[PDB]
């Protein structure tokens, strides 16, 4: 899982 | 959600029963709402007489009621709601969620609540009710019978082996969906649809004391009975080498992986929110590695990757999974254990650690300071997640200070700490897919740890680094050809331009084209060519336009086309070979340029062709011996006779290499070339361009190409090969007759009006049909009408469909009405001036017009088109759309 | 009747071939990719 999108 | 809404006040509550709900207003778009309910029972739970019962028990709480005795979907109907658009549930493993959007917003707030509560509370699950609705989830569970499905049982049955999961699909089996009696279904809900196994959420434009009145008033009455205690979730984690074979006789599927699994929810003490952080991290080193790891690979082995997902509420999987080219798994699944061995071995690297975590901690920045608003939609999505696990929702701006916060604790070693403890879960699996008939044994578990000792004892290379980035450049192009001959077409704003190496332009100053220049360059070489082989010519192809120039690569070809918003795609067919593509008129001499390089310098990526290689390989394995192989080969005897061509055996596949391949395409790219380009600018503008870039490409004369032609005449053959039950009719008709525009359109009418009649006359629900389709078009090349009845229906009264559509076939040239075509001739001039102006449809109609006149006479005069259109003509036509003396009737049944 | 559908996942544009008459995951899965007209995933 990504907790923060950077993209 | 036009004006974004700020984030929201959030209120719960709990009544006294334990239904617990949540309150989520929005400054938000006025009256719109959303609101949710999820019971917490899902397959998982079902007992072994239960099959599929939590998902029939989904569908039969919309049947009859305590107060709506005709169906809950029943009185949603009438109060104007949509099956889908307006109400809707799902059902997976673990829950069952039941959601609707009031077609009268918060105004029907009350309604929906007492809706959901008649579903959740006071459902008569009866008898009668089900035998009505098990066709409905017999359909359901026929479109969902595929190779997709049983192989998605495969993994599940492996990745997830010693759990519940496997033996409980969501969907159920054929035999409870036919045989469970509504007595089951009964104990079922009263032993799950409680209270405080439920819980609500409303979103939007609420007021949150009126909806908590309404909420009460719907629910609190709930009898509070407990639910039994639940704690099998998860899979019986062991220390183990677990072997497993993903197989269905249907799939390409020609794969190896390792796997890991273990308790991912565990933070071991420290913070659950640093951990999911440290997931996140992780994670992104990993594949940034595992990508650069490719360099490692044998020939068996390609695009190995790392996955990491769930498979219960705190297991998780961490897989490395590699392609396969079909024979080599053993060479494969070693090449895997020895880059999961090397990353034992060496930490992470250190800078992509660095560089990953400057990029969260940059967006944390921004997010921690940025005041959270949203579109209605997305703040649904958004509170659903997190309502949907049962957690509250924490505000973005909130969540960028806390991950601010936990990076501050997270230095390298720990991201390798993280990394290292998942390397080392004893509980372990390996699995294999190997498609079609290839030798196969599965190998012992003992046979795998050997190969873990092997690397382990090994001495390994460090990793990879990371690669310079090639930075590609057009090449600069000095030698120029000419123009040679003008033949202008101002009624059209057209010129034809001969140029000195042979190619001719095509260019229409169409104002439609704006700041863009449209190209589309067409040749006669299309693979079935006389100098080219087949097969290589397309794989030639697909290689060269995957990979750009010889000098780049597949990567830098498409960040260079994205930094100048230009396209440029090559398409070859069996008759003519299309290279399309478009750019701002400022990069107009990019286009052309790329244009000119794929034609003199194309390039082979290799890791491109690696992978095409075993794309193509698994496939042949999986053709040579699967339902859809032996399909169309007896659909290419009925209707052509022999096969054009055929796919290479794997043998030969694995030996193609580059220049073999290259000269295809070289043969492909010397044929001479028109070139349709639409570009509203002056001639003296685009002049130059083309005879730098575009005349300057060597080409010798080409033939045309023999079209691939359907031989005359009647034949039929049955094939009882289906592996689902479900039976496929398909019959082919085609009448030579020459292409204008007229008699297309013509067809196009009789089809639609054909399509009417012969569902009407073939609507009797006895028959079983599941799926019907009429298609028939005068195609412009072979300048034959061509018609396709297809259908799939119950194997029982299969072979009467096709004698039925042929009755209505003829009947049908004096069942058409005046009526009729009035409504379709002023249907046809709707569309036709929609498509006035339509860059699409005038380049289409360029092309046509050149192929058939070569001029451009067909951008004119397409308002008599609609003339064209009458009863005499139609009906004319629709005699013509099916042929009795043409027919080739193919028919699958299921295997017997 | 054959398309083309491609795909866009977290680890690149992956492209099959399939009729009409055919399911999207079901052609991705006779063409051995392993994912879970242009749709996203
Ligand atoms: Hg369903
Ligand atoms: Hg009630
Ligand atoms: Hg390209
Ligand atoms: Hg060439
Ligand atoms: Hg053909």
């Amino acid at each position: 899982d990504v907790t923060i999108e950077t993209h | 959600e036009e004006i974004k809404s700020p984030l929201p006040v959030f209120k719960e509550g709990t009544l006294a029963n334990g239904f617990r709900y949540t309150l989520v207003q929005l400054e938000g778009p006025k009256t719109r709402v959303d609101i949710r309910l999820i019971v917490d029972v899902g397959s998982i739970d079902e007992k072994d007489n239960e099959s599929g019962v939590a998902h029939m028990v989904e569908h039969m709480v919309f049947r009859a009621s305590d107060a709506f005795p005709q169906g809950v979907s029943t009185e949603l109907h009438k109060q104007g709601w949509g099956r889908g658009q307006s109400y809707n549930a799902v059902t997976n493993y673990e829950r069952t969620m039941y959601m609707m959007s009031p077609p009268k917003g918060n105004l029907d707030l009350g309604a929906t609540l007492q809706a959901l509560s008649q579903m959740t509370g006071h459902a008569k699950l009866l008898q009668s009710d089900l035998d009505d609705e098990r066709k409905i989830i017999l359909e359901e569970w026929r479109g969902k019978l595929g190779v997709a499905e049983r192989m998605n049982q495969q993994r599940v049955q492996a990745i997830r082996h010693d759990s519940r999961y496997p033996s409980r699909p969501v969907i159920g089996t054929e035999e409870s969906i036919n045989d469970t009696p509504a007595s089951v279904l009964q104990d079922f809900y009263q032993r799950w649809y409680h209270p405080s196994n439920m819980r609500l959420m409303i979103i939007g434009d609420i007021t949150p004391a009126d909806a908590e009145r309404e909420i009460q008033r719907y629910f609190a009455a709930l009898p509070n009975v407990a639910v039994p205690t639940r704690d099998y979730y998860e899979p019986l984690l062991k220390p183990q080498l677990k072997v497993a074979r993903l197989q269905d006789s249907q799939s390409g599927s020609s794969q190896v992986s390792f796997v890991y699994r273990f308790n991912d929810k565990d933070a071991f003490g420290q913070s659950e929110y640093r951990h999911r952080l440290l997931t996140q991290i992780t994670m992104s080193a990993v594949t940034r590695q595992v990508r650069r790891q490719k360099a490692e690979l044998p020939q068996d082995a390609s695009s190995l990757v790392v996955r990491k997902s769930d498979i219960g509420k705190t297991t998780a999987a961490l897989g490395f999974f590699a392609n396969v080219m079909p024979g080599g798994h053993d060479a494969a699944i070693s090449a895997v254990l020895k880059e999961i061995e090397r990353f034992k071995r060496y930490p992470l690297n250190e800078q992509d650690i660095t560089e990953i975590t400057s990029d969260i901690r940059e967006v944390a920045q921004r997010m921690s300071v940025t005041p959270e608003t949203r579109e209605f939609a997305d703040w649904v999505q958004q509170l659903t997640i997190v309502w949907q696990q049962d957690r509250p929702y924490v505000g973005s701006q909130q969540r960028g200070k806390d991950a601010l916060e936990a990076l501050d604790t997270i230095k390298g070693e720990d991201v390798n700490r993280h990394w290292q403890r998942w390397l080392a879960s004893p509980d372990t699996l390996a699995q294999f897919s190997v498609p079609g008939a290839t030798p196969f044994t599965l190998p012992k578990p003992d046979a795998i740890s050997k190969l873990q000792k092997q690397w382990a004892l090994a001495t390994l290379a460090p990793l990879r680094l990371e690669e310079k980035k090639i930075i590609p450049e057009l090449p600069s192009v000095t030698q120029s050809g000419k123009r040679t001959a003008v033949k202008t077409f101002a009624a059209q704003k057209v010129e034809q331009w001969q140029l000195s190496n042979g190619d001719r332009v095509v260019w229409l100053r169409a104002p439609e084209a704006g700041k863009k220049v449209y190209l589309t360059a067409t040749s006669q070489a299309g693979f079935m060519a006389t100098a080219m082989n087949p097969w290589q010519a397309q794989l030639a192809s697909q290689l060269v336009n995957q990979s750009g120039p010889a000098t780049w690569s597949g990567e830098s070809l498409s960040n260079w086309k994205k930094e100048k918003t230009l396209s440029l795609s090559i398409d070859q067919e069996a008759d003519q070979l299309t290279l399309s593509g478009t750019a701002p008129t400022e990069q107009l001499a990019s286009l052309f340029g790329l244009y000119r390089e794929l034609n003199v310098a194309p390039g082979i990526d290799p890791d491109v062709m690696k992978e095409s290689m075993m794309s193509l390989a698994r496939q042949k394995a999986n053709d040579d011996q699967s339902v859809g192989g032996k399909r169309a080969s007896e659909m290419t005897k009925l209707r052509f006779g022999e096969p054009a061509w055929q796919q290479p055996e794997i043998a030969e596949l694995k030996k193609i290499s580059a220049p073999a391949l290259l000269s295809q395409w070289h043969k492909a790219a010397s044929a001479p070339v028109t070139y349709y380009l639409i570009a509203d600018m002056p001639a003296t503008q685009l002049l130059p361009q083309v005879e730098r870039y575009l005349a300057t490409i060597p080409r010798q004369p080409a033939s045309e190409v023999k079209q691939h032609l359907a031989l005359s005449g009647k034949r039929e053959a049955t094939s009882a090969i289906n592996v689902e039950p479900r039976a496929d009719i398909l019959t082919w008709s085609f009448t030579p007759h020459a292409w204008t525009p007229q008699a297309a359109v013509q067809v196009s009418i009789a089809r639609n009006i054909a399509s009417k009649y012969l569902k009407t006359s073939l609507r009797d629900d006895a028959l079983g049909i599941y799926r019907m389709r009429v298609d028939s078009e005068l195609e412009d090349k072979k300048q034959r009408i061509e018609t396709e009845v297809s259908f799939t229906s119950a194997p029982e009264r299969a072979q009467e469909l096709w004698t039925l559509a042929e009755q209505a076939f003829s009947e049908l040239p004096t069942k058409i009405t005046q009526q009729d075509v009035d409504e379709q001739k002023a249907q046809f001039i709707r569309a036709e001036k929609g498509r006035q102006g339509d860059l699409t449809t005038i380049q289409r109609r360029l092309i046509l017009s050149y192929r058939h006149y070569n001029d451009p006479r067909y951008l004119s005069n397409a308002s008599k088109l609609a003339d064209s259109i009458t009863l005499e003509s139609v009906r004319a036509m629709s005699a013509k759309l099916y042929n009795p003396d043409n027919r080739v009737l193919y028919i699958t049944l299921p295997q017997e």
